[PDB]
């Protein structure tokens, strides 16, 4: 029934409700993505800052998809929700028919492939949402991170940020992080990782969440108090 | 000066537009320090007025038939 | 032609926000006020109608509190109607995952749906988007106590505490102040009735404005009970704590 | 709103003229059709220095035979691609037989039309669009090298040369001197770089170029990184002999 | 241009008009010219062929249909598309159900009766193309106009397209002559040249940028291309 | 036969500019050469665009 | 204003306008006329030459249903044609289910419902044509006019096209002249009459005539051209006295 | 119908015969049951003529479409169990499958894989399907060896077929062998049945029971 065009064309080239999607995405919270050579490192920024309200069972912005795949997601987080959903169903349909898991490359393509067909459709509004995808190809050390577009375009990068502040990030991203010399161990990395968040959550340690996967289906969270240590180091170093 | 070297770099652009190049060429050599005007100071002149005054098309809109 | 008609609810404005979500966080806040505490020994849930004249049956209604399954009660904010269509499709999607796992459902997924559902009217189909807010009250083995509540918009978060309905911000600093993370049940039952008696926006708190539900684990061979109070058990514990 | 369904009372469909707008703003696409290699060259156009220049595609390959740049939105062009490759294969279950090049282009060109109203059951499973033009190149034995260029309007045309994209004016300039009838491989190759560092925003490397061919042996075939970075580094030779 | 009524096909005007169809008939008048004019053996259609620019060629706009009936169109080309097929398809269905040649006659009726169903629904729009359909049957030659209106009439001669009315003069004037033109072949295709050339104003004539279609009672539908007009021309 | 559809005011329009035409070679008489050409100097007629898909 | 924008919408005081408006359009189709006879029935249309172009007899806007129901029409003539297929699906599904051909009032009423959908909804447009069509079954001759609003009447006579009124007066005066009805084979003759008086109005271009006819007692309830020698008699005899 | 593979050393043999039967009638000698479904896998023909042949021209497109899709070329094992899933939908109509889909990639090392009507799917080293599947076991088995070069395993196969082709009614004509390296299959051609028979009846000494 409903299938009004909401892909009106604007006449200078564009479409109105593609522009808007970018927007909404600016709105939302931070997350910044690294690949050293043997680690990725996902961290986001939480306003879940609040006192009495929980983080146990509240969830987090980086979600796991597969055992080797895992996600981080900027934007309306209504429409999160979705995008893991497809992603999921997708994961095992891949196991199912072709066995072997999900190359990272093909479920970059696929969460792009939902995003784009929304857009094609007359009776549904574009997913205000850009993603991070990060994982290891089955069987191997290759780190890969992946990022998305809702107009459904797809790259990968060396490390980048979407949502709100990424131009601070990314300024000293291009500084700090050599594109021919990538941080050396995972400690390394994760230290360089932070500096980047506590230049937009203004200190703390109890707001940003970093988690990192490493090849072999390691997803591991850092927990408070390694967060405050690494905080603390990075304290006394800066201050010196 | 080659007059055809500055006309390649640029777009389409009015003639009320190619006279600001002389004129940002100008605040640049002011701000250099300088008592000519060079080759140097309308290639970075170019670059500056070209992106900025392109950038947002007014409404960006107009239309109003259908 | 047709087309002038359109209301378009599915377009983002130039914000990139939905105006139409918006306008229906309001339709929440006209309705009357509904607040969670959790408690380790406990969750009071607690909630003062909107409704009010003096030939109400209290003792009849139910209006605010409903019974999901007999772990998970929810409290609702928003237009009744609307409500009543959502609270039957949790039953139902309750008792179907009870049937294929002989498990009574944990308390994420349950919520989960709920907010799946909600998220689809503003996705796709010029619905108008539900006039509704949840608080989720339920007990499980996994977590323990679990507290959540999901706005119209279909995004859920957990808490420890949190109100919905009017005065939203007047609620939620009283309880900053009061609440300790050790509160018994009975003490929780008295931080419920202090908050709920200063931002009631008629003059006195009574009985029949109040509604009143405990789910405790102080129920015998690890099992947990429910119980709506009754509006004369209510006003037992008026004179208790000193409102009358 | 302007319908989809309605007339400017000049006698034009506004989507049709708003669509050639979307192919001009994306990177610059030359093709150059020989009679002994079709060459292909994009422009990637890489947005920041930590961005990764070779996950970025904007030469396809849509069979063993049949290779294709597209220019505008890459997103539209997904489905496009997708549509086309299964067709070719298609074809070549059913023909045991390389499907004609001009062929695949009227099927690509079929799926253009679709943007309509998608009125009573009939499936128009878009409602909007496909602005991107592509450069179908390809080789058969019917016709030589072929090279067609596709519109989003339904509307095709064969072609000796064409630009398209940002730089498409200043290219095309340059084309109808420098295309001639005795072209070699090699010296195609060379003067499509030269015609694509002009109206490269940027110095002509191979970090924001793509080459790439379909010769008769071969078949499709896009060149390594490291045979294009050669053949920039001679044509700064020719150049400062002159 | 709109105020007043310019949407869909749907709303009706008071002043009698539909703008659409009125929007669609101006729509044919900005492509190519072509010319049809028949005699009792033969068929003709001339019709300019056309490029974007000199490196590209030019652009296909005789159709053939069948082996005895063919279509050229004039405007739309995305639209030609569509009906060019659905001709194909009736003309198979005819030949394998009743194995009968679909008479032009009825061909003409049916393609009027398609049009209809897309101006009395809501969306779709008008189709926006000209075909001059020529063809060979047992009831001799036909030249059928169809207009995007649905209108089709039959005539000795017509052309529409650009600068047309330059040809339409010539081909009333020489009414007389060329349906008393049969048997030579060469004779009807050179009359149909120098009523296509009163169009080209401001239009030189190439002799590659000319499409020629002729039928008749013993050759099947051909297009002539390339060295085959440059005999006649 | 040259026209069609042109109003009076366009045809004024054409005999003038047929005999500018003349007074730029420098011409005294106006031939029958220039009144074909000053027929495509004043129309209402530049065309909007060089067609595209028609 | 937004009541002339609409369809199907009714205006404050109570008409639907666009059924006013669907009117213009028979008004600007040529003339088009039918005569009841005590046989049957009588059909003739003005065919305008509009060209040197055209082709005689070859143009017919004469369109028979079935092989005892002559139809005719005026309006937007693509919009004719379309009705004249409709009337064809239901004749014929009627001659499967009842085996005989369908009775005259019966014809009129579908035919009808039809045209009244397109005032029901506001997603189809009015149907902008005025049609004539009548035969001879069992109960005898009828003639019917159908209305772009949905309706029809029976009638002595009756006609349509820009050339109304004159032909609307002479045919009073075949009333009058003929009050118990002329014979369908004079009628042939009086039809032409009444073509080349309304034909002053419409005298921009030159006409062709055609005349049709269906009466049980001449081609055996079967509708036909008049042709050849009959078609002659009736051209000389209208020409002559109206000059 | 005697349709043999066995893993060795340098690769794959496939091995197969050409009489195909209608009947009593002996239709046609000439059928080659080899299916090449692009140039690094090879599918037999056993069962029925229609279900396979077909069928496996359809595999074919699947490939040429996982190819360009990842641009990483299909897995052997992933190859298979498309082509299994596909026949398990029509399950219960009749139609017949014994293919052996044979292929050496650079991930999983020389891999036959047997996939058959009812849904079964096996991996193994040995597989040998139709009316010659227990004689050519048998002479195959005892003459087998993980170890092998690759001329001898050639002549490996020629005896196989060869002895299921004597004593089975159905298996005769001719045999073919082809040999799978990585790089793709490269065929080894088709000797003849009755010229076949007559070398090695003398040359090796073996049929003594036969007359001659």
């Amino acid at each position: 029934g409903y299938d009004r065009a909401l892909s009106i064309f604007s006449p200078d080239g564009h479409i109105f409700q593609v522009e808007y999607a970018l927007e909404a995405v600016k709105r939302g919270t931070c997350a910044v993505g690294v690949k050293g050579k043997n680690c990725v490192v996902l961290g986001c920024e939480r306003r879940s800052t609040l006192k009495l309200q929980d983080t146990r069972i509240t969830p987090s912005k980086v979600s796991k998809i597969d055992s080797h795949v895992v996600l981080s997601f900027s934007g309306l987080n209504a429409d999160s929700r979705i995008l893991i959903e497809k992603a999921r169903v997708e994961a095992q349909s891949h196991r199912l028919t072709l066995e072997d898991p999900v190359t990272v490359e093909y479920l970059t393509r696929y969460v792009a492939g939902v995003q784009q067909r929304y857009t094609q459709s007359g009776g549904v509004r574009p997913f205000g949402v850009s993603t991070l995808i990060a994982g290891f190809d089955p069987r191997d050390d290759e780190p890969k991170l992946y990022q998305t577009e809702p107009s459904g375009i797809y790259s990968s990068w060396s490390a980048q940020t979407i949502g709100r502040n990424s131009k601070t990030v990314r300024e000293f991203l291009e500084k700090n992080y050599d594109r021919k010399e990538p941080p050396a161990t995972v400690e390394e990395c994760v230290k360089l990782t932070v500096r980047s968040l506590l230049e937009v959550v203004q200190t703390g340690a109890k707001n940003i969440e970093i988690t990192v996967v490493k090849p072999d289906s390691d997803i591991v969270a850092l927990s408070s108090e390694e967060i405050n240590q690494y905080v603390t180091q990075i304290e006394q170093e800066k201050q010196e | 000066i080659r007059w055809e070297l500055i006309s390649r770099l640029c777009p389409n652009s009015t003639g009320a537009e190619l006279r600001s190049v002389c004129t940002e060429a100008g605040m640049f050599a002011i701000r250099a320090r300088r008592k000519v005007a060079t080759e140097k100071d309308f290639l970075k002149a170019v670059d500056k007025v070209i992106s900025g005054y392109k950038k947002f098309s007014s409404t960006s809109r107009y239309m109003q038939y259908n | 032609g047709s087309r002038r008609y359109d209301s378009r609810t599915t377009i983002f404005s130039p914000e990139g926000r939905l105006y139409q979500v918006e306008y229906a966080l309001e339709s929440i806040s006209h309705a009357g006020t509904a607040i969670g505490i959790m408690a380790s020994d406990g969750i009071v849930l607690a909630a003062e109608r909107k409704v009010t004249s003096t030939l109400l049956e209290q003792d009849t209604s139910t209006e605010k509190l409903y019974k999901l399954n007999d772990k998970i009660a929810v409290a609702v904010a928003g237009l009744t109607a609307d409500a009543e269509i959502l609270i039957n499709t949790a039953r139902i999607h309750a008792q179907n995952y009870l049937k294929t796992y002989n498990e009574d459902i944990p308390v994420e997924i349950l919520v989960r749906r709920l907010s799946d559902i909600k998220q689809g009217y503003t996705q796709h189909g010029g619905l108008r988007p539900f006039g509704v807010s949840f608080i989720y009250a339920g007990y499980d083995d996994r977590y323990g106590y679990q507290l959540y509540t999901s706005n119209p918009s279909g995004n859920y978060t957990g808490w420890k505490a949190i109100s919905v309905g009017a005065n939203t911000s007047a609620a939620q600093t009283l309880l900053q102040m009061d609440y300790k993370d050790d509160m018994k049940v009975d003490d929780a039952i008295e931080l419920a009735l202090k908050t709920l008696s200063k931002t009631t926006d008629s003059s006195a708190l009574t009985y029949d404005r109040l509604e009143f539900a405990t789910i405790r684990k102080g129920a015998n061979d690890g099992e947990v009970y429910q119980k709506i109070f009754k509006p004369q058990e209510i006003k037992d514990i008026l004179v208790k704590t000193g409102i009358t | 709103d302007r319908g989809v369904s309605t007339f400017s009372p000049e006698g034009r469909l506004f989507q049709v003229e708003y669509s050639l707008e979307a192919i001009k703003l994306g990177s610059t696409a030359i093709g150059i059709a020989t009679k002994e290699g079709v060459v292909l060259g994009v422009e990637k156009r890489a947005t920041s220095p930590l961005l990764e220049s070779d996950s970025i595609e904007k030469i396809v390959e849509i069979d063993r035979h049949i290779g294709c740049a597209m220019s505008g939105l890459t997103a539209d062009a997904r489905s496009m691609i997708e549509h086309a490759r299964t067709a070719a294969v298609t074809h070549n279950l059913y023909y045991d037989e390389d499907i004609n090049v001009e062929s695949l282009t009227q099927s690509v060109c079929d799926l253009a039309l679709r943007f309509g109203e998608g009125a009573s059951g009939e499936e128009r499973l878009m409602s909007r669009p496909f602005g991107v033009a592509l450069l179908i190149a390809g080789h058969d034995a019917d016709d030589g090298y072929q090279l067609f260029h596709a519109e989003p309007s339904g509307t095709f045309y064969r072609y000796n040369a064409k630009a398209i994209g940002s730089g498409s004016e200043g290219a095309q300039a340059e084309l109808l001197n420098e295309w001639h009838s005795s072209l070699t491989l090699k010296e195609a190759e060379l003067l499509v770089l030269k015609i694509l560092k002009q109206v490269m925003e940027e110095k002509l490397d191979e970090n924001n170029a793509q080459l790439s061919c379909i010769t008769k042996q071969d078949g499709f075939k896009i060149y390594d990184n490291e045979k294009t970075a050669e053949l920039i580094k001679e044509l700064k030779e020719k150049e400062a002999a002159e | 241009f709109r105020n007043n009524y310019d949407g869909d096909t749907v709303t009706f005007s008071p002043t009698g008009r539909l703008f659409q169809v009125e929007y669609a008939l101006e729509a044919i008048k900005q492509g190519s010219v072509t010319v049809g004019l028949r005699s009792n053996t033969h068929a003709v259609l001339v019709a300019l062929k056309r490029n974007a620019d000199e490196l590209s060629s030019y652009q296909k706009k005789i159709i053939k249909c069948d082996e005895h009936m063919g279509l050229s169109l004039a405007g739309l080309a995305p639209d030609a598309r569509v009906l060019s097929n659905y001709l194909r398809q009736q003309c198979n269905y005819s030949s394998l159900v009743f194995n009968r040649k679909l008479a032009v006659e009825r061909a003409g009726h049916l393609l009027c009766d398609k049009a209809q169903k897309n101006t009395q629904s809501y969306g779709g729009r008008p189709y926006g193309v000209g075909l001059l359909i020529i063809g060979y049957d047992k009831s001799g030659a036909h030249l059928l106009e169809f207009q995007p209106s649905g209108n089709v009439t039959e005539l000795y001669g017509t052309a529409i397209g650009a600068r047309s009315q330059g040809a339409k003069t010539y081909l009333e004037r020489t009414l007389d002559t060329f349906i008393k033109i049969d048997g030579n072949p060469d004779e009807l295709i050179k009359a149909g040249v120098e009523a296509i050339s009163q169009s080209l104003r401001d239009e030189s004539l190439t002799v590659d940028n000319l499409s020629i279609a002729i039928v008749g009672k013993d050759t099947p539908f051909t297009i002539y291309d390339g060295e085959a007009v440059a005999k006649y021309i | 036969r040259s026209t069609d559809e042109f109003n009076g005011a366009q045809l004024k329009a054409v005999t003038v500019e047929a005999g500018m035409i003349a007074l730029r070679n420098g011409q005294s008489s106006v031939k029958h050469e220039d009144f074909v050409e000053g027929i495509s100097e004043v129309q209402a007629r530049k065309s909007k665009s060089v067609s595209f898909y028609a | 204003t937004g009541y002339d924008l609409s369809n199907s919408v009714f205006s404050p005081d109570g008409r639907n306008f666009q059924v006013e408006y669907a009117v213009k359009a028979v008004e600007n189709g040529t003339t088009s006329i039918g005569i009841k006879c005590n046989d049957g029935v009588v059909f003739a249309v003005e065919k305008l030459i509009t060209s040197k172009l055209l082709v005689p007899q070859k143009n017919v806007k004469i369109q028979v249903v079935d092989r005892h129901i002559g139809c005719v029409y005026s309006g937007l003539i693509p919009d004719g044609r379309h009705l004249v297929n409709r009337g064809r699906e239901e004749a014929a599904s009627f001659k499967k289910l009842y085996k005989t051909p369908i009775p005259i009032p019966a014809f009129a009423d579908r035919l009808g419902q039809y045209v009244q959908a397109h005032t029901l909804y506001n997603s189809v447009r009015p149907f902008g044509v005025s049609t004539i069509f009548g035969g001879v079954d069992k109960n005898g001759a009828h003639l019917y006019m159908l209305e772009p609003s949905g309706s029809y009447w029976g009638y002595k006579g009756a006609a349509t096209g820009k050339g109304r009124q004159s032909a609307k007066a002479e045919l009073e005066k075949l009333v009058d002249h003929h009050p118990e009805g002329l014979s369908a084979r004079e009628a042939v003759k009086q039809a032409a009459k009444i073509i080349y008086l309304a034909h002053e109005d419409n005298k921009e271009k030159d006409f062709e005539l055609e005349i049709s006819w269906c009466s049980l007692s001449e081609t055996n309830g079967l509708h036909k051209f008049v042709k050849g020698d009959l078609l002659q008699e009736a051209i000389d005899f209208a020409q002559k006295e109206i000059n | 119908t005697t349709t043999l593979a066995f893993r060795f050393q340098g690769g794959i043999i496939v091995a197969v015969d050409s009489r195909a039967t209608a009947g009593n009638w002996v239709a046609s000698q000439t059928v080659k049951k080899v299916i090449e479904i692009n140039p690094f896998l090879l599918g037999t023909m056993a069962g029925g003529a229609a279900d396979c042949q077909f069928w496996e021209t359809w595999l074919g497109s699947q490939c040429r479409l996982h190819e360009l899709r990842e641009k990483e070329r299909i897995s052997v094992a992933a190859a298979s169990k498309i082509l299994s899933n596909l026949v398990y939908q029509y399950k219960g109509a009749g139609l017949s499958m014994g293919t052996m889909i044979c292929g050496y990639t650079r991930k999983e090392g020389p891999t036959i894989y047997y996939v058959d009507s009812d849904g079964t799917r096996l991996k193994g080293d040995i597989f040998c399907v139709g009316s010659g599947q227990t004689f050519a076991y048998g002479v195959l088995d005892s003459n087998y060896k993980w170890d092998l070069s690759v001329e001898d395993a050639l002549y490996l196969g020629k005896r196989s077929i060869l002895a299921a082709a004597h004593r089975d009614a159905y298996s005769g004509g001719s045999v073919n062998l082809y040999h799978v390296t990585e790089d793709g299959w490269i065929y080894h051609g088709n000797h003849d049945v009755g010229e076949l028979f007559w070398k090695v009846k003398e040359e090796e000494g073996s049929f003594n029971n036969v007359i001659g």
